[PDB]
């Protein structure tokens, strides 16, 4: 599913994203647009064997399992398919865990490139939540 | 509360072999990096090469290609740098670093080692390497 800008963001925060560990809201769905575009379906397999799956694009050496993946961690405990549902929830709680993991949003090369430090609310200005 | 433990190190002549090695404690996921830096007194300090521990992918200065190589061990979070054919401007503080970042999305930890170590947040105290002329 390819979510529309405000659709996601009206999602996430239903899922308790909105200010999440100090990160406004705008945060995560820029995060989402540079990582997949917002397509839930969004898979880019990298030149160790892992892959980065769905929306957060959330990597299989890691945090999920895809049985692909040699000698790999499942930090989030759940299959890699799970990230590529419709329904967001299975990303936003890896997400949540992934984020926590002391380094906040750098995690996540693309929010670090292209979100942090912008001005994120534009990410959400327009949208009814 | 890491710790990355090096050794190896010391004076060599040109042409000849040392490899350096370094091991991280205190870790309980990661680290997601592992790499070597040198600063010789008069330069630029210089990420030489490294490592994605989840994958052993390898990066490289172009300085050093085809004369140095980094490996893990893994099953212990250590790591090796072998160098053969040292030259005079090889001579330089070695230094083990590390990123204890566990990256979302795949990221190339040859990335920080191009871009000033960014990322790079635990640093061992530097080993001394001295490549000597012939004679
Ligand atoms: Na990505
Ligand atoms: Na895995
Ligand atoms: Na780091």
């Amino acid at each position: 599913k390819v979510y529309g800008r405000c659709e996601l963001a009206a999602a996430m925060k239903r899922l308790g994203l909105d200010n999440y560990r100090g990160y406004s809201l705008g945060n995560w769905v820029c995060a989402a647009k540079f990582e997949s575009n917002f397509n839930t379906h969004a898979t880019n397999r990298n030149t160790d064997g892992s892959t980065d799956y769905g929306i957060l694009q959330i990597n299989s050496r890691w945090w999920c399992n895809d049985g692909r993946t040699p000698g790999s961690k499942n930090l989030c405990n759940i299959p890699c398919s799970a990230l590529l549902s419709s329904d967001i929830t299975a990303s936003v709680n890896c997400a949540k865990k992934i984020a926590s993991g002391g380094n906040g949003m750098n995690a996540w090369v693309a929010w670090r490139n292209r979100c942090k430090g912008t001005d994120v609310h534009a990410w959400i200005r327009g949208c009814r939540l | 509360d890491v710790q990355l433990q090096a050794s190896g190190g010391g004076s060599v002549q040109a042409g000849g072999s040392l490899r350096l090695s370094c091991a991280a404690s205190g870790y309980t996921i990661g680290p997601y990096c592992m790499g070597w830096f040198r600063q010789a007194p008069g330069k630029e300090r210089e990420g030489v090469a490294a490592i994605n521990m989840g994958g052993g992918i390898t990066y490289y200065a172009d300085s050093v290609k085809g004369r140095f190589t980094i490996s893990q061990d893994n099953a212990k979070n250590t790591v090796y740098l072998l160098m053969n054919s040292l030259e005079p401007e090889d001579t330089a503080i070695y230094y083990c670093a590390a990123d204890s970042t566990i990256y979302a999305s795949y990221y190339e930890c040859g990335h920080g080692l191009s871009t000033g170590g960014y990322g790079y947040d635990s640093w061992g105290q530097g080993t001394q390497v001295t490549v000597s002329s012939r004679r």
